[PDB]
This record gives C-alpha cells, structure tokens and sequence, in this order.
C-alpha cells in the first residue's frame, strides 16, 4: 500500500498519483486548503453534507 | 424501500421525487445542483406530464421545507434501451433554481478513477426513497434510507436471469429482507467518505424486491460522469 492506496494519501476527498507523489483535490464547491489535503466549503449548503440547524 | 429506517431531519437532503398530475410520486431523483436532477431514463415513460418535489420527508403533513419545481428540459441518454435497461440514465433541467435549506442540498459528483478504486470498494452504499415497503405493499408516506452492501460482480451475474452490462452494478442482500422496490427507481445510491456523501448509483431494476438469491441492480454512475458533465452545460 503506497501513496493513494495508503489511507487515501491523507486526502480529504480525491487522491491521484503524479510522478511518484500524492496530489489531493476536492469536489466542485470546495477549495483545497493551504496544507494541500483538506477540502473547505466555499459557500452555504455545500454538496455531500447532511443539513444542520 | 423494504426494511431500513426513516431518514431523520436533514439526513437525506439530496432526495427528489417525480410526481404525476394526481400529485403522486412514481420515481425518485438526486439533486446535483440548483438547476439539475439525476434520474433513470426508464422513469420517463411512466407519466405524460410530471414535476419534481424536494425537501419532503412525510407526504401527509406540511413540514415547511417542501418545494415543487417544473421541468424545462428532459435529457435522456440516446443509447437507452427498454429491452435490457442498458444506459438507464437521464438528467432534468428545472425552470426555476432550487433554494437550498434544511432538507434540501446537493450530493457530490465524484471523479471516476477515485470513486471506482475507493468508494465502490467500501463495504456499503446508501439507497433512499418513498417506494413500496414490500414487493406487493403500498408506497411509503415516509422517506426511507437503507445501507446496502456492494455485491461481488461475478456472484451478481451468476444470480441474474437478465443481462448485467458494463453500465450496471449490484448491491443488497442474498437472503436478508432489505432492498429498494417499485417507486424508488431513479433515486439516489450514495457512498459516504469522511462524512461527505458522493453519488455512486441510480436505482434501476430488480427481479421483484428483496427475493432470496436476487440483488438490486443500479446504473453505474462512474461510467457516465463525462456524459453528466456535458448534459449540465447544455
Ligand atoms: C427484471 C426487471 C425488468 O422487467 N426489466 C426489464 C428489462 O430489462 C431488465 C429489467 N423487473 C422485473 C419486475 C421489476 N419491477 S419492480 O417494480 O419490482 C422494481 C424493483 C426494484 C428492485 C430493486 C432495485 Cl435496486 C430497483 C428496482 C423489474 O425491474
Ligand atoms: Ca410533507
Ligand atoms: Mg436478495
């Protein structure tokens, strides 16, 4: 188990392998955080989240 | 949905219901964005004129979140066929945009390779709807959800009396009494990953509901991601 196959490469969402290195990415409506791993919602009611209130 | 549980407040916000002239649901759908609903192609031959309802969990009370939307454009896959239910997928563009709120939110579209290697290899997915509560029963007045294990592709093929194409996958149980049913077709099959829910399938067909030695068959959304992307731009 290497890179993306090892715990999703530490990525919150999408993981892909480029030139022997993990590159993380996010679904539409999220932006990749400064750490290049976490996904941050850009606005209210982002995709894939159960609603609270 | 045969078996399972009620969707509790805010738990199934991407559910949509296709309703006929009599205001009765006949198929489900998945909210993809403010303008688009994902559903099954075969569902489009079950009513002359229909609308889409969102934010509903109980069809017998006004909860305050319900919204009905008219359909502007129907986008059916041109390779769909009634013989086998191959290419069983459609996208609907709505006349007015959906205002997201409690019980009304979209599910995420995943990327193909990651979804097939990581989501579709998880133990289970979640299916939901207002369909029949047992093969010969009545439709549910309550929105239900159910965890359905991914089923080995070879085992599924061996169990089926009808062809399983490259555009379909199997989920559910061999003998346990839990499955999707009539009325749920067109509805969401989603997979959870780190508290985020991604669209992985569309409720498609089955030999009855929850039969011994039979599974639920779903349209394989990951095979249609570029097609969905195109449909959402025109
Ligand atoms: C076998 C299937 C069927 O008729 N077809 C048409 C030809 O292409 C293959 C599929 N059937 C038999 C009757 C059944 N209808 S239903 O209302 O019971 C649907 C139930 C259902 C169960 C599980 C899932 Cl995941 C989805 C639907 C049906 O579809
Ligand atoms: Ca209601
Ligand atoms: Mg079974």
């Amino acid at each position: 188990r290497k890179l993306c196959s090892l715990d999703n490469g530490d990525c919150d969402q999408f993981c892909h392998e480029e030139q022997n290195s993990v590159v993380c990415s996010c679904a539409r409506g999220y932006t990749l955080a400064d750490n290049g791993k976490a996904c941050i919602p850009t606005g209210p009611y982002p995709c894939g989240k159960q609603t609270l209130e | 949905i045969v078996g399972g549980q009620e969707c509790k407040d805010g738990e199934c916000p991407w559910q949509a219901l296709l309703i006929n002239e009599e205001n009765e649901g006949f198929c489900g759908g998945t909210i993809l964005s403010e303008f688009y609903i994902l559903t099954a192609a075969h569902c489009l031959y079950q009513a002359k004129r229909f609308k889409v309802r969102v934010g509903d969990r109980n069809t017998e009370q006004e909860e305050g979140g319900e919204a009905v939307h008219e359909v502007e454009v129907v986008i059916k896959h041109n390779r769909f066929t009634k013989e086998t239910y191959d290419f069983d997928i459609a996208v609907l563009r709505l006349k007015t945009p959906i205002t997201f709120r409690m019980n009304v939110a979209p599910a995420c579209l995943p990327e193909r390779d990651w979804a097939e290697s990581t989501l579709m290899t998880q133990k289970t997915g979640i299916v939901s709807g207002f369909g029949r509560t047992h093969e010969k029963g009545r439709q549910s007045t309550r929105l239900k959800m159910l965890e359905v294990p991914y089923v080995d592709r070879n085992s599924c093929k061996l169990s089926s009396s009808f062809i399983i194409t490259q555009n379909m996958f199997c989920a559910g149980y061999d003998t346990k009494q839990e499955d999707a049913c009539q009325g749920d077709s067109g509805g969401p099959h989603v997979t959870r990953f780190k508290d985020t829910y991604f669209v992985t399938g569309i409720v498609s067909w089955g030999e009855g509901c929850a039969r011994k030695g039979k599974y639920g068959i779903y349209t394989k959304v990951t095979a249609f991601l570029k097609w969905i992307d195109r449909s959402m731009k025109t």
